[PDB]
């Protein structure tokens, strides 16, 4: 009765944008992206991949409340490196990792029997 | 299949008006049930 | 009160295995443990699904209505 | 290829046992999560009830109908009704199943997912056929009828994900294990006398080399090499649970990239 | 003329009409028993 | 799951865990007294009422 609709977990609201990029006040070259209608599926994966970049000074995500599907992502990089470019690269690498995994699993599957 | 009341004892498909009393026509049990609407209900299979 | 379709815990379809479970016990004179195993209900969440089921539907069907 | 690596130990119609090497923990877990929740399937999500002179209540039955597995092979070529331009449902966004059952015999009449009949125009796509794995070929006991008992119902099966309802879950449980020897000390075994004697050794221990006591702890070691087993419900074939898993994940990563592109103007 | 004596559904509650009994009492009175069915799903603050 | 709270598998809940039926019966009778004037069951409209 006071429970929200289950599509509210993935379907974007009225107005509601997927990402919102706010500048971090407490640190130079830092930023806070709010991902709307997302969980630990994306959260972890993006943060984890950001840590692989040697130009990323800080990276961390959090979901302030379980009720709502949205996480905040703080990213701090070195001078002359836009965190938006850091996030872009992060995502790009992730796809190429999955791209490989996809063909690799397929290759093995076709060599299998039963 | 135009229903009104069903006998609660023998499942007889009855149909009566206020000024014709309760009871089943050849069963004689004084029960009676309302028969499902033809309105037709939808359900989310959740 | 019918074998649930799917194990609450894992989701494995258990609704097709009831009749088969009852046959393995009666016809094949098997024990619950091996019977459940023969139906491929390996994890305890699935074993409990069938093992603990009370099939009241039968008693309900006993009324004429 | 080059990145994450696969080794399919066992392969069946409903189970894949594999080894995921050259992957970060996050990826294995994220892909585990996506398999569990974010893969689309087709399930009943509307029951029109004409007659239900059964022991069981309309919604109880309706509940089971959603849980009934349905062929979701060609699911990517069926729209979500929410996106469909039709008013309500149609052949592009949904599959219509009908169920008529009446207790003919004196003996208890049984109702099966096989007793469901597609009425929708499938337009040549492998979709909406109820999944039967039953040896006897019945699959799922929906209900039991007695004699004068009748059950007349129509049902529209729509596209969805387990995130909205578990009835759209394409997989059962997913086995997942990394570092069977605890060489990483990612866990702290509780014991009475001896951890080794008291804890059962993993099946996957024969896939890794044992620690060797006359060696110190490896600090730079990282979580890489995962022993996963994916189980299908039968809506989609096993390979697809993992391939569509891989895809759906990359699909939603791509949307983020895309969103950055979109907000980059006005 | 008339005066209402109609019986509304429990303000807070809601569901589907299950069975409707229309019967006579010991003293020949037309009396009804109206059953409403609701499925109660385990929600947030439910006790176990 | 603190101070006598518990966490529940929303996924299990969907699959039917702890789901209950709830029936409630409402009763009414036509009058108590009045040898001529008797209460009546009917769908009421205007009629000055
Ligand atoms: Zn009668
Ligand atoms: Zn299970
Ligand atoms: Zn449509």
């Amino acid at each position: 009765m006071n429970a929200p609709d289950r599509f509210e977990l993935f379907l974007l609201g009225e107005g509601e944008s997927k990402l919102k990029i706010d500048p971090d006040t407490k640190a130079p070259n830092a930023v806070v992206i709010t991902f709307e209608k997302e969980d630990h599926t994306l959260g972890n994966l993006i943060r984890a991949e950001l840590l692989n970049d040697r130009k990323v000074l800080f990276a961390a995500y959090k979901v302030e409340h379980p009720f709502f599907a949205r996480f905040k992502l703080r990213i701090q990089t070195t001078e002359g490196y836009d965190p938006k470019d850091a996030l872009k690269n992060a995502c790009n690498s992730i796809i190429n990792k999955l791209g490989a995994l996809k063909t690799n699993f397929e290759t093995e599957w076709n060599l299998q029997t039963l | 299949a135009t229903l009104k009341y069903i006998c609660a004892e023998c499942s007889s498909k009855l149909s009566l008006s206020r000024t014709d009393a309760v009871r089943c026509k050849d069963c004689g049990h004084r029960i009676l049930l309302k028969a499902r609407t033809k309105r037709l209900v939808q359900f989310e299979a959740r | 009160m019918i074998v649930p379709v799917r194990c609450f815990s894992c989701g494995k379809v258990v609704g097709d295995k009831w009749e088969s479970y009852l046959n393995l016990l009666q016809e094949d004179e098997l024990d619950e443990g091996t019977a459940l195993s023969r139906l491929g209900l390996k994890r305890y969440c699935c074993r409990r699904m069938i093992l603990t089921h009370v099939d009241l539907i039968e008693k309900f069907l006993r009324y004429n209505p | 290829e080059e990145g994450p690596q696969v080794k399919i130990r066992e392969a069946s119609k409903d189970n894949v046992d594999f080894i995921l090497s050259n992957v970060d923990l996050a990826m294995a877990n994220s892909l585990r999560r996506v398999m569990i929740a974010e893969i689309p399937t087709l399930a009943i999500d509307s029951v029109e009830v004409e007659t239900n002179t059964t022991v069981l209540a309309d919604e109880f039955i309706a509940h089971r109908l959603g849980l009934i597995p349905l062929q979701s092979m060609d699911i990517e070529q069926l729209e979500y009704s929410r996106d469909c331009f039709c008013e309500d449902h149609c052949d592009k966004c949904s599959v219509v199943l009908t169920l008529q059952a009446f207790g003919e015999s004196e003996s208890t009449t049984n109702v099966y997912s096989k007793d469901l009949v597609i009425v929708s125009n499938l337009m040549g796509r492998n979709i909406g056929h109820p999944i039967i794995q039953d040896k006897e070929g019945n699959g799922v006991l929906i209900c039991k009828l007695r004699k004068g008992q009748e059950l007349k119902l129509t049902c529209v099966a729509k596209k969805g994900i387990a995130k909205e309802h578990a009835k759209w879950g394409p997989a059962a449980a997913i086995e997942f294990e990394y570092d069977p020897w605890n060489k990483l000390k990612h866990t702290d075994y509780w014991y009475e006398q001896d951890s080794a004697k008291e804890w059962p050794q993993s099946k996957n221990c024969e896939y890794e080399d044992p620690p060797n006591e006359g060696d110190p702890f490896d600090y730079k070691a990282q979580a890489d090499t995962f022993y996963m087993n994916v189980e299908s419900v039968g809506s989609i074939p096993v390979d697809q649970v993992v391939v569509r898993g891989i895809d759906t994940l990359q699909k939603k990563v791509a949307s983020i990239l895309l969103a950055l592109t979109q907000m980059d103007q006005d | 003329s008339k005066r209402d004596a109609s019986t509304p559904l429990r303000s807070t509650e809601n569901g589907i009409v299950d069975q409707v009994l229309v019967t006579t009492n010991q003293d020949g009175l037309k009396f009804v028993k109206v059953r409403v069915r609701t499925t109660k799903i385990p929600q947030i603050g439910d006790k176990f | 799951n603190q101070e006598d709270s518990m966490i529940m598998n929303q996924s299990s809940i969907d699959r039917g865990l702890f789901r209950s039926l709830f029936f409630r019966s409402y009763m009414d009778q036509e009058k108590k007294y009045g040898m001529s004037i008797t209460e009546t069951f009917e769908k009421p409209q205007r009629t000055n009422t």
